[PDB]
């Protein structure tokens, strides 16, 4: 209780300084947000990165959890609303380098975020991305039986995990970044607006390709499995987004592979030609 | 064999809190097993946590965190079930679980008072058991070998 409030920005983000630094909070009641937000302090304690968002402290008070992190200026969203329907290429290449750094690093820690989206993505005035909202996060590792399905934004939740799976790797964060990566280039709207979990997979497949059994075997296998209709694979992504060059849409069409199997890892990602 | 490895973990807690002489190795594995079992009130879970595998991750903790000099046997079920549900937030198949169950204490500003302390201590411990599989093993050695 050392920290001056200010501006109101699972929990309740605030702007707020102490005498000297800003920083954010993030404050918590205690009276399942708290496994929630436990989980979150525990994973953040051990990934320091440039390109993950910082905690600071953990502060007990009044029936209260206050995380202290560091602040930037503005989530992805919101940059999105500042700059109007453009990004210059360049900009859409650092943000896509840094959030694989990041992610990169998440990985070979053994951390999965699962929650991947604009609105974690957090942008300083100098240009930093962060990750940030490890909420959903989780260490992996340990042979378990399954996860959780529960996870993941409805728009940048993967369709194995929209057909139920309860088992996946780092490759659930993969379809997530290729989501935003779409967003970046095109204006900063999302790629699969769907209304719900059957509407979002008719997106994705009238875009990508309804999968066959050939590209994908054990997908008939998943717990809610249902076959659609077959529609035309449109493998020119060109329509979708323009401004991205053709070395841009193979990194793309590699991250956004139905089959969690053929999708590109971060470590490969950033070895792709696109960066240089 | 998780019915082998909670026996473990109770033989481990009375060579542990020598002053609970009055202690059966069966008691803390009821304490565990009642906190399991109703969290089937559907909506909580829909499958039990307690494993081969959360039993050693939870056996980490404990090992680290019960006191030698533990006066009673409300105040170890207060921090037994403190490192469960450190357990269940950070390894659970779910996404999140609620307090209820877990909190025995009557001042709650105590057990997160102790949670606060548990992560601030064992945080590095919580990944590298995932992460590094020979440590996995030696922990779960350890715990075997408390038999
Ligand atoms: O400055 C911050 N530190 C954080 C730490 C953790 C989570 C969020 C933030 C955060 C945020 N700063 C913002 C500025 C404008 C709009 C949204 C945010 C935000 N988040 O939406």
């Amino acid at each position: 209780q050392k920290y001056e409030k200010l501006e109101k920005i699972y929990g309740t983000v605030f702007k707020a300084k102490n005498r000297h630094e800003i920083v954010a909070l993030k404050r918590v009641r205690l009276d399942g947000v708290p496994s929630s937000a436990l989980r979150e302090i525990c994973l953040l304690k051990e990934l320091k990165h440039k390109n993950i968002v910082r905690l600071h402290d953990v502060l007990h008070s009044d029936k209260k959890l206050t995380l202290v992190f560091e602040f930037c200026d503005q989530d992805l969203k919101k940059y999105f609303d500042s700059c109007n329907g453009d990004l210059d290429p360049e900009i859409v290449k650092s943000f896509l380098f840094q959030l694989l750094k990041g992610l990169g690093f998440c990985h070979s820690r053994n951390v999965l975020h699962r929650d991947l989206k604009p609105q974690n993505l957090l942008i300083n005035r100098n240009g930093e991305l962060k990750l940030a909202n490890f909420g959903l996060a989780r260490a992996f590792g340990i042979p378990v039986r399954c996860y959780s399905a529960e996870v993941v934004t409805l728009w940048y939740r993967p369709p194995d995990v929209l057909f139920g799976a309860k088992l996946y790797s780092t490759s659930i964060d993969m379809w997530s970044a290729g989501c935003i990566f779409a967003e970046l280039a095109n204006a900063g709207r999302p790629l699969f607006p769907g209304n719900d979990v059957d509407d979002q997979l008719k997106r994705i497949f009238r875009l990508l390709g309804t999968p066959t059994e050939e590209q994908w075997p054990s997908m008939t296998k998943l717990p809610d499995y249902k076959p659609y209709p077959m529609y035309p694979a449109t493998t020119s992504l060109v329509n979708v987004v323009p401004k991205l060059n053709a070395t841009g849409r193979d990194l793309l069409q590699n991250l956004l592979k139905c089959n969690p199997v053929q999708r590109i890892s971060a470590e490969e990602a950033l070895q792709h030609p696109y960066f240089s | 064999s998780t019915s082998e490895l909670l026996r473990c973990l109770g033989e481990f807690l009375c060579r542990r809190c020598y002053r609970l002489k009055h202690l059966s190795p069966t008691d803390p594995v009821l304490w565990l097993r009642s906190v399991d079992r109703s969290l089937l009130l559907q909506g909580w879970q829909d499958q039990g946590f307690i494993t081969p595998a959360n039993v050693v991750f939870l056996y980490m903790l404990c090992r680290d965190v019960i006191s030698s000099e533990v006066g009673s046997d409300h105040e170890l079920q207060a921090v037994l079930l403190t490192c469960l549900y450190l357990s269940y937030s950070y390894m659970g198949n779910e996404i999140s679980y609620p307090l209820k169950p877990f909190l025995v204490e009557s001042c709650k500003e105590a057990f997160w008072d102790r949670c606060l302390s548990v992560i601030n201590l064992m945080s590095s411990k919580m990944l590298q058991i995932n992460a590094d599989p020979h440590y996995f093993t030696q922990v779960f050695s350890d715990l075997k070998n408390e038999s």
